[PDB]
DNA sequence: AAGAGTATGGGTG
């Protein structure tokens, strides 16, 4: 969606976005595979257990 | 032969012009005020290429 | 102000929206000039209805025609420049990279003020003194300063 | 290029480096993440020294 | 403190004379017509004192009448009529014939 | 306001070193200045550089070659004119690269060039050691 | 003089002067009814005088001699 | 926000600040100072009279850029006019000569 | 630490001009910026503008009076080609805020020093302003006389000789 | 003026000058300057909203 | 090429940005990547434990 | 009887 240069990070020393894109990239991914398992439809204890 | 040629006509040439007095001078300008249009105008690219 | 990046160094990209407003009397003139308005009413009236054919004029009257940019606080001469317009979509002035180190400018929020010369002698100063193809050397020291930076 | 060969020619020079740096920089993929830096493995020892 | 500049009917009707192709003695008949409009759009006084008030005897009264038929034409139409016949006529008279009555 | 006041003062351009530590190179500070006297070459009594000569890139690399130490240059101070100066005591237009045209306004370039870099300033707060081999002389 | 006016700057020899000359001849081509000199393509009056200028064909000394030559065409044609 | 002409001060006879007021940008003393460094002194004469408070000034220039004669008639400033008469209501005798 | 005053009385111009431009370099180098040696220069010169009359000589300076330098050198000049001896004098250092308050323009001085003081000096004195400077011309709306309208100045000024 | 001509001619002239000047003001000076004398603080009728 | 091993300047992203001169200097990248160091206090003394 | 030092007021930002 966004495109940002990764020039503006190293001389402004803000190191938080570097890890809050990594972890919202963790996060997007746990909600992949919920909504890859909800689309087919599966057990609710295979949903549970993940 | 036009209204695009005379309107491009200045009031001292008209009046330079043989056997034209201040009265048709005036009544030509008159009957042109008629149609909100007045001596002195300037036009590019006349005749209108017909 | 946002970048462009395809421009060369002696254009500068302007809305024509603004361009509309600044330059209405040399459109009034134009379209008098060519037989679409009889009288300034209606060239008046005619600029007021954004017609398609009041863009093409806007295009002939601005074809080599400088503005002046300028941008607050001017420290030295270099912070008000001219550049030949290019005609754009949108409400943003577009600037070329090379030049933002003599304004001291970046692109997250900075504002620029556009003037237009009237006169022939302003233009020919505009052109033959403040382009900013003349303003390559720094009048402080003698170095460049279109010199590249960042990505480039 | 200025001293040796005149005012135009810098300025087409500008103008061609500008495009052929932008051009090589967005092809080269340069980007930045957590594991660029790099913390070397003896700062524990230096610190307990100290 | 200080307030604005306003524009009225006289200052529009002044700036389309100043941007009209006049000559000296037509721009100041023309000056001497829109100093006798009053804020309705009618002539106040008869082309005889606007003659009289230019102030030489080689003008003729014809050339009144034709510096106030081109400025009649003016927007608005129908401005610095002489009467309400005058005026409705002159704005009559900017109609295309395809109107029906 | 004038060509040349026919002035031949100036002052001494000499390299700024302090301690062993070199700070200025001559070069750095009579680029696009205009000679006071005859330049000699340091063996000999022979012109090198001769009087009134508008030091550019190529004079430049001739001193640097012969080793030249100090230059004598024309400076505003030391102007003849009144009510203004002339070309040659100011010398190089340093945004055009010639010598500097008459009915400029230097006041005003040498007041903004002096306050532009105003902002990158801070308003808030035993034994002599040679390192290389060469003569020694005392002053 | 599109771009760069540099060549037009040695011709003359000074910015201001050069300035002068071309808004007298950048003037006497717009409301003078003057023709160019030089082919036209789809330049303004500025550019046709700088142009002009950068050519050899304007400087001041020409301009004043082509005057001079019009004003004792005008009043040899007045007598 | 652009603007062509628009509506003056009653007193100073300039043009207004503001966009809600469709005002004209200011050109204050760092910008004169600019255009004086450049040397490019019929622009700064431009931006001080026919373009600000030059009453009679505004209207020919208008007219000439209609006509397309690119060509201004400067006068003189009402600011200083203003000036004068503020002085002489000081009981000052302040008067230009020749 | 030597006050710029004594070395200026005792050495001469050039060691002051260089002791001033030397420290205002080493200020401007601690922190890497690059500045030409003729900007300080022109600023000094605007400083040493006044000089202080030791012997009246032939002309009709008094005993002390302090006056311009251009003033003194053209009349010491003028009386030299005539046989007579002209005027010595000692130059001054002043600093910039006490130089620009001695304009010879009362326009000038009122634009940005203490108004009611210049202009209450003035009408006390009588003064007449010439209108020479770049300020003068802007107030006034008229063409400075430097760049594009210096000629403009220079046919006016043989205009009215 | 009689000429109309010449009297909107005239209204549109540019004084000459070449210089400023500036001194203290005797009654007389000021007595020349003005068109007339103010005697009452009053400034608007506020009834025919005339001065 | 030949399946020895060499030593070469490095291609890291951070280390290109900073040996071109592109952006940021030596001091930002210690503070990057190693110890920030010693603080001073308002009034400008140094704090004897560092960062 | 002058001359150096201190307190007060004006101006600037
Ligand atoms: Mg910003
Ligand atoms: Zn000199």
């Amino acid at each position: 969606d966004i495109v940002l240069n990764p020039l503006g990070v190293p001389s402004r020393m803000n190191i938080g976005q570097i890890l809050e894109t990594h972890l919202g990239m963790a996060a997007k991914g746990i909600g992949d595979k919920i909504n890859a398992m909800l689309k087919q439809q599966q057990e609710v204890a295979k949903l549970r257990e993940f | 032969h036009y209204i695009g040629d005379l309107v491009q006509r200045t009031e001292v040439e008209l009046l330079k012009t043989p056997n034209l007095g201040k009265k048709s001078l005036t009544e030509i300008k008159d009957v042109l005020a008629s149609r909100g249009l007045s001596l002195g105008m300037r036009l590019e690219n006349w005749p209108p290429a017909s | 102000i946002t970048v462009g990046p395809y421009l060369r160094l002696h254009q500068c990209g302007l809305p024509k929206k603004m361009a509309l407003e600044l330059f209405k009397p040399f459109i009034y003139g134009k379209l008098e000039l060519r037989g679409l308005a009889t009288t300034i009413k209606a060239a008046k009236k005619m600029v007021e209805r954004e017609e398609a054919v009041v863009w093409d004029i806007l295009d002939e009257v601005i074809r080599e025609h400088p503005v002046l940019l300028n941008r607050a606080p001017t420290l030295h001469r270099l912070g008000i420049q001219a550049f030949e317009p290019v005609l754009i979509e949108g409400k943003a002035i577009q600037l070329h990279p090379l030049v933002c180190a003599a304004y001291n400018a970046d692109f997250d929020g900075d504002q620029m003020a556009v003037h237009v010369p009237l006169t022939l002698e302003a233009q020919l100063e505009a052109r033959a003194l403040m382009m900013s193809t003349n303003n390559i050397l720094s009048p402080a020291n003698g170095e460049p300063i279109i010199v590249p930076s960042q990505d480039v | 290029c200025y001293r040796i060969l005149g005012l135009k020619p810098t300025v087409i020079f500008a103008d061609q480096i500008m495009y052929t740096g932008f051009a090589y920089a967005a092809r080269s993929g340069a980007s930045v993440g957590i594991d660029d830096m790099v913390i070397p493995e003896k700062k524990h020892e230096i610190i307990s020294e100290a | 403190y200080q307030g604005e500049t306003t524009q009225t009917l006289q200052d529009y009707l002044m700036w389309q004379v100043e941007l009209t192709p006049f000559s000296d003695t037509d721009r100041a008949i023309a000056t001497s017509i829109v100093d006798a409009v009053d804020e309705t759009g009618y002539l106040t006084v008869p082309l005889e004192d606007i003659l009289e008030s230019i102030g030489d005897e080689e003008i003729d009264i014809d050339e009144v009448e034709a510096v106030l038929k081109r400025i009649q034409r003016f927007d608005p139409v129908g401005v610095a009529a002489k009467d309400l016949r005058d005026c409705l006529l002159i704005q009559l008279s900017q109609f295309d014939k395809t109107t029906p009555w | 306001t004038e060509d040349d006041c026919g002035t031949h003062e100036g002052i001494m351009m000499t390299p700024v070193i302090e301690g062993g530590d070199v700070k200025e190179p001559l070069r750095d500070r009579v680029l696009g200045r205009v000679t006071a006297e005859d330049v000699l070459k340091p063996g000999t009594a022979d012109i090198l550089v001769p009087r009134n000569t508008l030091l550019h890139e190529q004079w430049c690399d001739l001193l640097e070659e012969n080793s030249v130490d100090a230059v004598k240059v024309r400076s505003v101070v030391s102007c003849d004119t009144d009510f203004g100066v002339c070309a040659h005591c100011y010398g190089r237009d340093l945004a055009r690269g010639h010598i500097i045209n008459k009915g400029e306004a230097i006041g005003v370039i040498a007041a903004q060039s002096i306050g532009e870099p105003g902002t990158q300033l801070t308003m808030r707060t035993s034994s002599i050691q040679v390192k290389n081999k060469g003569s020694i002389k005392l002053s | 003089a599109r771009v760069t006016v540099q060549d037009a700057v040695e011709k003359i020899g000074n910015r201001f002067d050069l300035v002068l000359v071309a808004a007298r001849r950048a003037r006497q081509m717009q409301v003078g009814g003057k023709d160019p000199l030089v082919p036209e393509e789809n330049d303004k009056t500025t550019v046709i005088a700088l142009r002009e200028i950068e050519e050899g064909l304007i400087n001041n000394q020409i301009l004043d001699v082509r005057e001079r030559q019009e004003q004792q065409e005008q009043e040899a044609a007045e007598l | 926000h652009a603007r062509s002409t628009g509506s003056y001060s009653l007193v100073t006879q300039q043009p207004l600040g503001g966009k809600a007021q469709f005002g004209g940008q200011r050109f204050g003393e760092m910008e004169v100072w600019a255009l004086e460094a450049y040397g490019a002194a019929y622009t700064l004469q431009e931006m001080l009279t026919v373009k600000s408070d030059d009453v009679n000034g505004r209207t020919k220039m208008y007219k000439n850029i209609v006509d397309g004669n690119h060509q201004m008639e400067p006068g003189m400033p009402e600011s200083f006019n203003v000036l004068l008469k503020e002085i002489r209501s000081l009981g000052i005798n302040i008067e230009l000569e020749d | 630490p030597e006050a710029p005053h004594d070395i200026l009385r005792l050495r001469g111009v050039h060691a002051v001009t260089r002791y001033i431009v030397n420290e205002v370099q080493d200020v401007y180098r601690l922190q890497g910026v690059k500045i030409n040696d003729k900007h300080i220069e022109v600023i000094v010169r605007q400083m040493l503008r006044k000089a202080t009359i030791v012997n009246a000589g032939s002309s009709d300076f008094l005993e002390g009076e302090q006056v311009e330098y251009s003033r003194v050198k053209i009349a010491n000049r003028e009386l030299e080609a005539n046989g007579k001896v002209g005027a010595t004098y000692s130059r001054d250092l002043l600093g910039i805020t006490k130089a620009s308050l001695a304009t010879e323009s009362f326009i000038s001085a009122a634009s940005f020093q203490e108004t009611t003081r210049v202009l209450t000096e003035a009408a006390v004195a009588g003064k007449r302003d010439e209108l020479r400077g770049l300020k003068e011309n802007v107030i006034v709306g008229r063409l400075i006389p430097a760049g594009t309208g210096y000629a403009y100045h220079q046919d006016r000024m043989r205009r009215r000789a | 003026m009689k000429d109309l001509l010449k009297f909107l001619k005239a209204q549109t002239k540019t004084e000459e000058f070449d210089a400023i000047k500036i001194a203290l003001a005797s009654p007389d000076m000021i007595r020349s300057w003005s068109f007339g004398e103010v005697k009452k603080p009053e400034t608007i009728n506020y009834r025919t909203f005339k001065p | 090429r030949d399946g020895q091993e060499e030593k070469q300047v490095s291609f890291n992203s951070i280390y290109m940005m900073a040996d071109s001169g592109a952006r940021g200097s030596a001091a930002q990248i210690r503070q990057l990547a190693g110890m920030r160091g010693l603080m001073a206090k308002p009034d400008g003394s140094i704090i004897e434990t560092p960062i």
